[PDB]
């Protein structure tokens, strides 16, 4: 398939758009993890729950520093 | 799944007739910038032209076979004197085969001239000839591990002519004994 | 078209390159899918192989065909054999060039024609200049030491590679006259 | 995949330690994902786009807000994401400022005059 | 069909073989310019009179022009009027509406005359004056370097994102250098005796080095040394061997004028003949 | 279209814009796939490219004619700008 891979290039293009959005906002997230988050909202999820998850997980790496 | 497939090489060829997001389909190289399938079809097409111009009874050898290195190995076996399946004591492959085949055909007829041990100076002389026959036999399979085929005909051009001159000296009626020893002197 | 060219230029003609004695090597020139861009380059490259075939065939014909001893020195004599002996040693980098081309084409068979033409451009001048020097010897039936002047007048040239190349042959012809000269004095 | 197996890869990206070395924060993740799963306000990316503009004026930059506008247009032009509101609200929640009033601020529809 | 299909795919085969140009374009004015232009032409009601516009792909033309600049000739594009490559008006691509196209290929044609004249001059040597070979040697070496640069660009074409405007700006300092050769060679063919026809050429380069006394001057200098090199050899032979030798005398004194060896010329003659007076002992 | 336009700006007049020795690159031709007001926009853009053409001819003719190494220095900086 050829059109099914140009859509994957399209996914990477929006992923770089969200890369610029992540740096101007100063988030710690990288590209692989945001693709995991994209799949999470494919199944449907509260962003308020994902932010509480990540707002526990990042400042539970500051408790073993 | 996404990130596993994302990592591929993208479009760097750009269309000027499909400016908006070109997927690319490769601007079509030349006939001399294509080969080893277009080579074989190119040969087949010219031979098809030649058979049409003949009527189908022209019949050129080597339509396809064999290789590069294995053909080199059979050629190296002929230089010992071990004849091939084309000689005994594309179509242009047959010509290059003939030019190196006749050298080994000469070497066989020199060793066949020295196979026997009258004439006592002739007995010394024949044994002296085989001391260079061994040197010719030693040069092959010491210099090449296995080289390209054109190096074979090119490297053994300076060696085979020296071999060929002694065939003009030899008969293969003919002097022997003192009659040889004066003629040789 | 790729290997075919090298096989013909080395002196093994096929049918793509119909060997003639008046067009030399000349491509078939009747393909209903040929391109005019490649055509001029094909005709230009054919000239080197034509000169090469004429050179080697002459050398083969007039070196080592006797045991050294007519009365004419336009076809015979030690000086004449020394001429061909020097000419063969000058021809070695052409062989080297073709041998490099096969290796690059085995590495990448999609190389363009201009790359090849670019590499052979140094021989492209060298063969026509040296052609007339042997052509005068054969045509005028030049005998004896008049040979040594003939190359010497053409090694006053203003091309450095041609100058050094003819100088090689004149030194080779010098060896044999020196070899008699060491004995007679 | 499925959410329960998806959270553990988050625990390996954000934390550097394995999911067999720590489970307590993985347990908090399970606890908050289980109990409530569906939003309490309506969605539209238009409103959070106008709020991302409000955040970018707030950090005392003004050039990147015109950057975000062409970027948010590209998000529409491609159209591979099923819910575009959630990830933009999500990046909005994790904002960081390197460097009054908050009871006025533009909010979502309350869903108190709304029944599904 | 089993060979023609394979031919058609991997090799172009659409403007030297009777198969009008095939391209799977998408559409839509940014690159559909020619069809838009045809609809505009129909709306202007000529009535029609079609021209020869073949709608061929783009990069092939660049490959052809670069080959033309490297020195080879006889290609499908670029009709020849008297030995002069001129623009072919029987071809369009999509854009440049055949009018801007007609101008840019004309500029390339004006450069192509200067390469054609030189290649014709070279062909008439391998198909004496005692400086022609020494001059064409340096010319040949120039082409050896220049052709390598151009073939490297073609090597980048086999491996694209290159347009016309990239290579013409890249080749700006070379096509400027080409125009100087139109001026040096013109003094070589403006002519009775073959030694005056030599000095009238070599004096041009001897002046043109002082004209710029950048990057051109190195080319002029390396061309000046290789044409004065026979004269260096001949004057040293006159000095050390006590005699001058050239068949039919390629020199200005007998027993228009170069100013190179002129300020020391009197000390040459006075040294040559006097060395002969040592040979007579 | 803009492959054409970004080379019309480089100097080639074409048959969309008409070169003149009073003011070059004049468009008055109407197209229904273009806006009628677009020409005005185009007109402003034309004023740039004309000067770019008028300079290059100036470099061609020089180096009563004007000669000197100063003419090899003014034109030289005109290249880099």
């Amino acid at each position: 398939a050829a059109a099914a891979a140009a859509n994957l290039n399209a996914v990477r293009e929006t992923m770089d758009v969200l890369l610029e959005i992540s740096r101007i906002l100063n988030t710690g997230l990288d590209m692989e993890t945001l693709s995991i988050c994209v799949r999470l909202c494919e199944q449907g999820i509260n962003p308020e729950a994902l932010s509480s998850v990540i707002k526990e997980l990042r400042k539970a790496t500051e408790a073993l520093k | 799944l996404w990130e596993a497939a994302l990592t591929y090489e993208a479009s760097k060829r750009r269309c000027w007739e499909r400016v908006g997001c070109p997927p690319g389909h490769r601007e079509e190289p030349y006939l001399t910038e294509a080969g080893r399938d277009a080579f074989d079809k190119f040969c087949r097409l010219h031979q098809g032209e030649l058979q049409l111009l003949a009527g189908g009874v022209l019949q050129a050898p080597q339509p396809v076979l064999v290789k590069e290195c294995e053909l080199v190995k059979d050629v190296l076996n002929v230089l010992i004197g071990v004849v091939s399946a084309t000689f005994s004591l594309p179509e242009s492959i047959s010509s290059l085969l003939s030019e190196v085949a006749e050298y080994g055909t000469c070497y066989t007829r020199l060793s066949h001239f020295s196979l026997q041990p009258k004439g006592l100076v002739f007995q010394a002389f024949t044994s002296g000839l085989r001391r260079y026959l061994q040197y010719y036999r030693a040069c092959v399979l010491s210099t090449p591990p296995t080289l390209s085929l054109l190096t074979i005909g090119f490297l053994f051009k300076k060696l085979g002519r020296q071999l060929r001159y002694l065939a003009e000296l030899c008969g293969v009626a003919f002097p022997t004994g003192v009659k040889l020893l004066s003629y040789l002197y | 078209m790729i290997h075919e060219l090298l096989l013909a230029l080395s002196g093994y003609p096929g049918s793509i390159f119909t060997w003639n004695k008046r067009s030399g090597l000349q491509v078939s020139q009747d393909f209903p899918f040929l391109h005019p861009s490649e055509t001029s380059v094909l005709n230009r490259l054919c000239r080197l192989g034509t000169d090469y075939i004429r050179f080697t065939e002459f050398i083969e014909q007039y070196t080592g065909h006797v045991q050294q001893q007519q009365g004419q020195g336009g076809l015979h004599g030690i000086y004449l054999r020394a001429f061909c002996t020097g000419l063969d040693s000058v021809l070695q980098p052409y062989r080297q060039a073709l041998l490099d081309l096969e290796q690059e084409f085995l590495g990448d068979p999609h190389l363009s024609i201009s790359h090849v033409n670019y590499f052979l451009d140094q021989f492209q001048l060298l063969f026509p200049s040296v052609m007339v020097v042997v052509e005068q010897i054969k045509s005028q039936k030049i005998h004896g030491c008049q040979i040594l002047e003939t190359v010497y007048k053409h090694s006053c040239g203003g091309l450095p590679p041609v100058r050094s190349a003819l100088e090689k042959i004149l030194a080779v012809c010098h060896g044999v006259m020196y070899k008699q000269l060491s004995a007679w004095m | 995949k499925s959410p329960n197996v998806l959270l553990q890869n988050l625990c390996c990206r954000i934390l550097g330690r394995s999911e067999a070395d720590v489970a307590q924060q993985f347990q908090y993740a399970v606890r908050v994902i289980g109990s409530n799963f569906a939003p309490t306000v309506e969605r539209d990316e238009f409103l959070v786009a106008e709020k991302i503009k409000k955040e970018l004026i707030r950090q005392r930059r003004e050039a990147d807000a015109a950057l975000f506008s062409e970027l948010h247009r590209k998000l529409h032009s491609q159209g591979v994401l099923k819910n575009k509101w959630s990830i933009l609200y999500l990046l909005l929640s994790l904002s960081e400022d390197p460097r009054s009033y908050a009871t006025l601020f533009a909010q979502a529809l309350p869903r108190d005059a709304h029944s599904t | 069909p089993d060979d023609r299909s394979w031919l058609e795919h991997h090799v172009v085969h659409q403007y030297w073989t009777a198969r009008p140009s095939q391209f799977p374009h998408s559409l839509h004015l940014h690159s559909n310019l020619a069809a838009v232009w045809d609809q505009h032409l129909y709306s202007s009601d000529p009535l029609y009179v079609p021209d020869d516009r073949v709608l061929v792909t783009e990069t092939q033309v660049i490959r052809e022009t670069l080959w033309l600049l490297s020195g080879v000739k006889k290609l499908f594009i670029f009709q020849l009027i008297d030995g002069k490559v001129t623009v072919r008006n029987n071809i369009i691509v999509t854009h440049l509406t055949h009018s801007c196209l007609r101008s840019v290929l004309e500029q390339i044609a004006a450069y192509g005359q200067v390469v054609f004249r030189l290649q014709e001059f070279i062909d008439e040597v391998m198909g004496p004056f005692r400086t022609y070979q020494a001059f064409m040697w340096a010319l040949y070496k120039y082409f050896i370097s220049f052709k390598e640069e151009l073939a490297e660009i073609e090597k980048c074409i086999i491996n694209t994102t290159i347009t016309l405007a990239i290579v013409v700006d890249k080749l700006a300092p070379r096509l400027s250098q080409l125009k100087v050769l139109h001026k040096v060679f013109s003094t070589g063919v403006a002519e009775t005796r073959n030694v005056v026809r030599a000095s009238h050429l070599l004096n041009t380069l001897y002046k043109a080095i002082l004209e710029y006394d950048e990057q051109t001057v190195s080319l002029l200098f390396s061309l000046w040394v290789e044409t004065v090199r026979p004269y260096l050899q001949t004057v040293d032979e006159w000095i050390v061997h006590g005699h001058l030798w050239d068949g039919a005398r390629e020199f200005i004194i007998q027993r228009t004028m170069v100013s190179f060896l002129k300020p020391v010329l009197k000390q040459i003659i006075m040294a040559g003949k006097s060395m002969q007076l040592l040979k007579n002992l």
